[PDB]
């Protein structure tokens, strides 16, 4: 009864356990509200940044090592023109990778900042 | 010969031996001595950092506060294998805690204080925020 006498038992909808011994530091949600409910995770268990994709409706975990240094933060950018969707990464070295949310072969770096990128928050004021 | 020894996975074996077995302080002294001899090898730093030896050294210092040789070897070592990742974004509280505790407990031992202050200066060379901690 005391276990059932909790709101934690009523409002904990899902619980997903990731593969053995992974240290994920940042997460973002693929949220177009109609495209695909899923999560992007930035692993940090190794000193070589891995981007992993978590399909929520199938609990499917697919990782990919693309960054020389561990990814610190992630952000999702949605351009309404041409229905464009991209995700930008921030690595400890200072680089800034940009890969398409849908396409998987759209890797292209950006200006190598002075040091580590600790935030990638994106918002619109009008202009994004 | 050093490169061949490194390719024989000596670092992984010695770290596993001194990490899995936290008792029997003699093996701890031997492991710290072996690592100290390892660090000044040409290629030691990168594999030592990847294996995560720093956490093992810090844990060894935590479980052996009262021993003298372990403290001296660990304080000399910490400055040797310290990297920017270990004090990344200003985080290094266990480091400061252990260094200050070790230096305070053994205040009269000249060698321990010398090694600790050299290690502290080496750490401050990387990030100036550590001084606050």
């Amino acid at each position: 009864f005391d276990i059932l006498n909790s709101a934690e038992l009523v409002c904990l909808t899902r619980r997903i356990l990731l593969p053995k011994n992974v240290i994920v530091e940042c997460m973002v949600a693929t949220h177009h509200n109609s495209r695909n409910a899923s999560i992007w995770l930035g692993c940090g268990h190794t000193d070589r940044g891995q981007l992993s994709f978590l399909d929520l409706n199938t609990e499917g975990y697919t990782s990919e090592e693309v960054a020389d240094s561990r990814i610190l933060c992630l952000a999702l950018v949605h351009l309404p023109v041409e229905k464009e969707s991209w995700i930008v990464s921030g690595t400890q070295s200072g680089t800034l990778l940009v890969i398409n949310t849908e396409d998987g072969k759209k890797r292209h770096t950006l200006e190598k900042m002075t040091d580590s990128v600790t935030c990638l928050y994106c918002n619109s004021f009008q202009k994004n | 010969v050093k490169k061949q020894c490194f390719k024989n996975d000596i670092h992984k074996l010695v770290l596993a031996a001194l990490n899995r077995f936290i008792g029997n302080p003699g093996i701890q002294k031997c492991g710290l001595k072996v690592i100290s001899s390892i660090v000044h090898f040409p290629d030691a730093l990168e594999m030592l950092s990847l294996e995560g030896a720093m956490d093992s050294v810090l844990h060894t210092l935590q479980m052996y506060p009262d021993d003298q040789e372990i403290q001296c070897l660990g304080l000399s070592l910490i400055g040797y294998l310290i990297t920017k990742k270990n004090v990344f974004i200003g985080t290094g509280h266990l480091l400061a805690k252990i260094l200050v505790s070790s230096l305070y407990r053994f205040k009269d031992v000249a060698e321990i204080q010398t090694k600790g202050f050299q290690t502290i200066l080496a750490i401050l060379k990387l990030s100036a925020s550590f001084s606050k901690l």
